[PDB]
RNA sequence: GUUUUUUCACUGACCCGGUGAGGCGGGGGGGCGAGCCGGGCUCUCGCUUCUGGCGCCAAGCGCCCGGCCGGCCGGGCGCGAC
């Protein structure tokens, strides 16, 4: 199953794939506004757990948080 | 085609006007400010019947929120009179007070007669 | 336990500069095609006054290389500059009073 | 016959002599933010030292061969959504009064049958967005023995599914008129990718500098010689 | 090789300055200088400085393309403006 492949691909951010992914996004979201509508889940997966399913009144926003 | 200008301004995108599905509110909601409803009664004060005797007029207490024009038909419906100017002043009760100047074709003083001042 | 005047003055409002009668802010032109590789001419309008500078201004109205219009910059007047004069700007432009260059 | 008041009047675009004229400003336009963050995303692609896991989808299916593989994969449509009511008609005619091969889409239904080995091929789409949804299948299918293909569009593959996108397409079992086609599809593909995949392992994408950066370094090497 | 690590420039986040983000970087066509008996090259400039005018909405040279009776009544597209 699909799923559990991105589980525990999730489970090495360390990893030289995760460590160029989570970098360059975090370079994309800086230039994106503070809050704004993402047009789907960035992990269809994590979002399967909490309870997202990707039908039609599901919203996602990406929103940062100063640190 | 080049970019003539060094400026993305934002494209002129088509837009759609209202098809309503249903009216908001079932009817439209009808004109409250009637020419009944606009000039409440006439003066028959002394300065008011000298007014009217004096200088072709006649002295109305008129709705505040009318204009000059709405009561330049209001007095000409309701009295088959036709009328020169309107001079409107607010009291200090705070009511409206118009001055109808009537134009010379009608008399002032027998028109009085038809509106029942005296 | 009173603010001291120093730390009173950063704030604002009352230790402001009064900048209504201050004939405009003393910067050079903007560096385009015309400066970098070559020159532009532009004439001294009318050396001015500035309220709160103690040196005069200069307008000096140049030509707009790209655009119908006429551009006018506020120069700092160097002495001996004076109203009609050719003040030249760019790489290729001469080294004489006024005549700016890199 | 000619007229002599046409006359030549030309103009002189040197610096001050003349105004210039309206020339190509194209690469010198203020772009909306959405349009510039786009394309410095693209460009951090090309300097960063990419991991060969998300490099090995620049490794794709040529010109000539991805069109062959389509128009085989264009035999096995999933069936329309108005084709779906024409099978129930077909239905109360024996009450009343075996199933064809296809595609099998989507990352769930075809890498459940990887491991299972029901995958003769494997098409996997090289632009998914959230790439941790395929970055794993390549090497999934070199474990497996199926041969995992790379094509250009994610959208071109999701035409072939009556759908927007879709990420992986599968072959579970083939018409046995049409397994040559499909058995030499194969041969191009495992011997280029699955036969060399150790080679894709130690593939690292960007590294590249800019053009006029890169065309410096070159200034620099032509002067000490 | 692997890491600790001083030292040069690298850009790619990150910061700054200007702009109405208007010509940046390579390369070529085109002009000044250098070397071989029309020849193929090493590098330089690339158009406005004698005066309180004028300059925008292209002339020019190409090429297809609308009628009526190969001759008569126009629009569009390229260099010009690599």
């Amino acid at each position: 199953g699909a799923y559990k492949y991105i589980q525990e691909l999730w489970r090495k951010k360390q990893s030289d794939v995760m460590r160029f992914l989570l970098r360059v996004r975090c370079w994309q979201y800086r230039q994106l506004s503070a809050l704004h509508r993402a047009p789907r889940p960035t992990r269809p997966d994590k979002a399967r757990r909490l309870g997202y399913k990707a039908k039609q009144g599901y919203v996602i926003y990406r929103i940062r948080v100063r640190r | 085609k080049i970019r003539t200008s060094p400026t993305f301004r934002r494209p002129k995108t088509l837009r759609l006007r209202r098809q309503p599905k249903y009216p908001r509110k079932s009817a439209p909601r009808r004109n409250k400010l009637d020419h009944y409803a606009i000039i409440k009664f006439p003066l028959t004060t002394e300065s008011a019947m000298k007014k009217i005797e004096d200088n072709n007029t006649l002295v109305f207490i008129v709705d505040v929120k009318a204009n000059k024009h709405q009561i330049k038909q209001a007095v000409k419906k309701l009295y088959d009179i036709d009328v020169a100017k309107v001079n409107t002043l607010i009291r200090p009760d705070g009511e409206k007070k118009a001055y109808v100047r009537l134009a010379p074709d009608y008399d002032a003083l027998d028109v009085a007669n038809k509106i029942g001042i005296i | 336990g009173r603010v001291i005047r120093g730390q009173r003055k950063g704030a604002g409002s009352v230790f402001r500069a009064h900048v209504k009668h201050r004939k405009g802010a003393a910067r050079l032109r903007a560096v385009d095609f015309a400066e970098r590789h070559g020159y532009i001419k532009g004439i001294v309008k009318d050396i001015i006054h500035d309220p709160g500078r103690g040196a005069p201004l200069a307008k000096v109205v140049f030509r707009d290389p790209y655009r119908f219009k006429k551009r006018t910059e506020l120069f700092i007047a160097a002495e001996g500059i004076h109203t009609g004069q050719f003040v030249y700007c760019g790489k290729k432009a001469q080294l004489n009073i006024g005549n700016v260059l890199p | 016959v000619v007229n002599p008041l046409f006359e030549k009047r030309p103009k002189n675009f040197g610096i001050g002599q003349d105004i210039q004229p309206k020339r190509d400003l194209t690469r010198f336009v203020k772009w909306p933010r959405y349009i510039r963050l786009q394309r410095q995303r693209a460009i951090l692609y090309k300097r960063l030292k990419v991991p060969p896991a998300i490099n090995q989808f620049t490794q794709v299916l040529d010109r000539q061969t991805a069109t062959q593989l389509l128009k085989l994969a264009h035999k096995y449509r999933p069936e329309t959504k108005q084709e779906k009511k024409q099978r129930l008609l077909a239905r109360a005619e024996k009450k009343a009064a075996k199933r064809p091969p296809v595609l099998r889409a989507g990352v769930n239904t075809v890498t459940t049958l990887v491991e299972n080995k029901k995958a003769q091929l494997v098409v996997i789409a090289h632009d998914v967005d959230p790439i941790e949804l395929v970055v794993f299948l390549p090497a999934l299918c070199r474990k497996m023995g199926v041969p995992y293909c790379i094509l250009k569009g994610k959208a071109r593959l999701c035409r072939l599914v009556h759908r927007k996108t879709c990420t992986t397409v599968a072959f579970t079992q083939v018409n046995s008129e049409d397994k040559g086609a499909l058995a030499k599809l194969v041969e191009a593909i495992r011997t280029n990718y699955n036969d060399r995949y150790d080679e894709i392992r130690r593939h690292w994408g960007g590294n590249v500098l800019g053009p006029k950066s890169v065309a410096r370094i070159a200034k620099l090497e032509k002067a000490k010689a």
